[PDB]
RNA sequence: AUAGGCGGCG
C-alpha cells in the first residue's frame, strides 16, 4: 500500500546494512562517540544512524528524538535521508498519516528534475549517504560502501568527500589483506588525494600516516602524526592511529599515553581496548626477550602485571564486540601465556564458530588451535587436524605457510618413532607438495603405496 | 594399482602435478578413514 | 576494522 512507496526510499531502512544483533551495543557506542567528538562537515547523517539503531533496538521514541534533532540541524537534499527514515519510523510505530506525510516531502523534492519520479533520488549527496552508513556497520559492508564513494568520483573525481569515503574504505579493505602475501598498497594514492582535498581533516591524515609507514616511508608518515596531533580535528580518532604509529615504530610507551588519554573520551571503544592490550603485548615480549624467558624478582612482577593488563584489555574488548575475531585470538594467546589453558580453550572455542571477513584470519585461528593442541594439550592429531584445516584455505599468506612448516615438524618428529606409517609418508608426501619440492612428494606417495602393498 | 600407474606415466612425462594427483587419489581412498582429515583433502 | 616476537626430540 503505502509500503511499497517506502521501499523505493534511499535511507536507512533500504539500504540493508549487515547488523549482527551481537554488534549492536557496540555500534551504539561508535555512533554516540562520532556524535560527540569526530569533526565532520555534516552530522546529519549519524544522527539517521542513530535513529535506526534505535529503531533496531525496540525504542521508537528515542529514534524518533534522533530524528528530529537531525531535522533541526537540516546541501538540503540530505534531508531526503531524514524524511524517509520519518516515513518508516511513523510506519512502524502505526501513524500511516504521519508517514505519507513524510513520502510526499519526498516525492515533491524528488520533481527537480529526477528520473524516478517518486522516491529515490540519485544524486552524489545520497550515495556518500549510502557509503558512511555502510562504512560504520562493520567489515562486511565495506566493499558496497566502497562502491557506492566510487560511484560518485566516475562522475565527480575532486569531490572531497567521496574521496575521503572510498580513501578509508580502500584503506580497511588494504587492511585485510596485509596477511596477505602480495599485498599493494592500493589506498596510498587514494588517502593523498584525500588528503589534498580535505586538507583540515586530521582522521584521514592519520591513516595517510599508517600507509606511508607500512610502505617503509616513516619519516613522512610521522611528519603526518605529527600534524595530526597539532589541530583540533578529530583529537580523539588522531590519537587511536599516531598510538598504533608509535607502537610499531617502537615507542610503546607514547603509545600508551596517547591511547590511555583517548580512553577517557572514549571508555567504550574496542579500538582502543584492543590495541592498549597489544602495548602490553609488545612490553611482555621487551621484558621476555631481555631477560631470556628467565624473568625474577622485579622483572617478573612487571611481566606479570603486564600479562594481567593485556588479558583485562583484551576481555574488555571481546565483551563489547562478541564478533572481534582478532582481539579473541590474542586474548586466547594471553592466557596460553599466563598458563590458563581453559580460558585459551574457550577462547578458541567461540573462533571456531566465527565467519570472519577476513578469511585469512580463520586460517590464524586453525594455526594457532593447532599449536595450542600440539604444546599445551599434547594431542597430535587435533594439531593436525587444524593445521590440514588452516593449510586448506586457498589464500597464500604467511601464517599458512606458518602452518605447512608446523605439519613438517610434527610429521617428521612422528616418522622418526615410527617410520611405517602410511598416513605419516602420506602427509610428509603433501607438505613437499605444498613446498613445491616435488620429487620428494612423490618419493613420499610412492613410499606410501608401496608400504601398502607390503602389508597386505 | 591403476592410480598408481596413471602416477607413473605422468611422472615419466614431467607431469609432475597430475602425478601427484593420481597418487592422491588412491592414498585418500586408503586415508579416508584416517582421524587427520588428509584422506578427504586428497579426494576432493 | 581494531595486523607481523621466537615456534619446538624449542
Ligand atoms: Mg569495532
Ligand atoms: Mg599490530
Ligand atoms: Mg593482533
Amino acid at each position: 500500500q503505502v509500503k511499497d512507496s517506502l521501499e523505493q526510499l534511499r535511507c536507512h531502512f533500504t539500504w540493508e546494512l549487515s547488523i549482527d544483533d551481537d554488534e549492536m551495543p557496540d555500534l551504539e557506542n561508535r555512533v554516540l562517540d562520532q556524535i560527540e567528538f569526530l569533526d565532520t562537515k555534516y552530522s546529519v547523517g549519524i544522527h539517521n544512524l542513530l535513529a535506526y539503531v534505535k529503531h533496531l533496538k525496540g525504542q521508537n521514541e528515542e529514534a524518533l528524538k534522533s530524528l528530529k534533532e537531525a531535522e533541526n540541524l537540516m546541501a538540503n537534499v540530505r534531508s531526503l535521508v531524514t524524511w524517509g527514515n520519518f516515513a518508516w519510523m511513523y510506519y512502524h510505530m502505526g501513524r500511516l498519516a504521519e508517514a505519507q506525510t513524510y513520502l510526499d516531502k519526498v516525492e515533491n523534492i524528488c520533481k527537480k528534475l529526477s528520473n524516478p519520479f517518486r522516491y529515490r533520488m540519485e544524486c552524489p549527496e545520497i550515495d556518500c549517504e549510502e557509503g558512511w552508513a555502510l562504512l560504520k556497520c562493520g567489515g562486511k559492508n565495506y566493499e558496497r560502501a566502497k562502491a557506492c564513494f566510487e560511484k560518485v568520483l566516475e562522475v565527480d573525481p575532486e569531490n572531497p568527500e567521496s574521496s575521503a569515503g572510498y580513501a578509508i574504505s580502500a584503506y580497511r579493505l588494504d587492511g585485510f589483506k596485509l596477511a596477505t602475501k602480495n599485498h599493494k598498497p592500493f589506498s596510498l594514492l587514494p588517502l593523498r588525494q584525500a588528503v589534498r582535498l580535505n586538507p583540515d581533516n586530521g582522521y584521514i591524515k592519520v591513516l595517510l600516516a599508517l600507509k606511508l609507514q607500512d610502505e617503509g616511508q616513516e619519516a613522512e608518515g610521522e611528519k603526518y602524526i605529527e600534524e595530526a596531533l597539532a589541530n583540533m580535528s578529530s583529537q580523539t580518532y588522531v590519537f587511536r592511529y599516531a598510538a598504533k604509529f608509535y607502537r610499531r615504530k617502537g615507542s610503546v610507551d607514547k603509545a600508551l599515553e596517547l591511547l590511555k588519554k583517548a580512553l577517557q573520551e572514549t571508555p567504550t571503544s574496542v579500538l582502543l581496548h584492543h590495541q592498549i592490550g597489544l602495548c602490553y603485548k609488545a612490553q611482555m615480549i621487551q621484558i621476555k626477550e631481555a631477560t631470556k624467558g628467565q624473568p625474577r624478582g622485579q622483572n617478573r612482577e612487571k611481566l606479570d602485571k603486564m600479562i594481567r593488563s593485556a588479558i583485562f584489555h583484551f576481555e574488555s574488548a571481546v565483551e563489547k564486540k562478541p564478533t572481534f575475531e582478532v582481539a579473541h585470538l590474542d586474548l586466547a594467546r594471553m592466557y596460553i601465556e599466563a598458563g590458563n589453558h581453559r580460558k585459551a580453550e574457550e577462547n578458541f572455542q567461540k573462533l571456531l564458530c566465527m565467519k570472519p571477513v577476513v578469511e585469512e584470519t580463520m586460517q590464524d585461528i586453525h594455526f594457532h588451535y593447532g599449536r595450542f593442541q600440539e604444546f599445551q594439550k599434547k594431542s597430535d592429531v587435533n594439531a593436525i587436524i587444524h593445521y590440514l584445516k588452516a593449510i586448506k584455505i586457498e589464500q597464500a599468506s604467511l601464517t599458512r605457510d606458518k602452518s605447512i612448516n608446523s605439519l613438517k615438524k610434527l610429521v617428521l618428529r612422528k616418522l622418526r618413532r615410527k617410520a611405517l606409517d602410511l598416513e605419516s609418508l602420506s602427509l610428509l608426501g603433501f607438505v613437499y607438495k605444498l613446498e613445491g619440492n616435488m620429487n620428494e612428494a612423490l618419493e613420499y606417495y610412492e613410499r606410501a603405496l608401496r608400504l601398502a602393498a607390503d602389508f597386505e | 594399482n591403476y592410480w598408481y600407474l596413471q602416477g607413473l606415466i605422468h611422472k615419466q612425462n614431467g607431469d609432475l602435478l597430475q602425478a601427484a594427483k593420481c597418487y592422491e587419489k588412491e592414498l585418500g581412498r586408503l586415508l579416508r578413514d584416517a582421524p587427520s582429515g588428509i584422506g578427504s583433502i586428497f579426494l576432493s
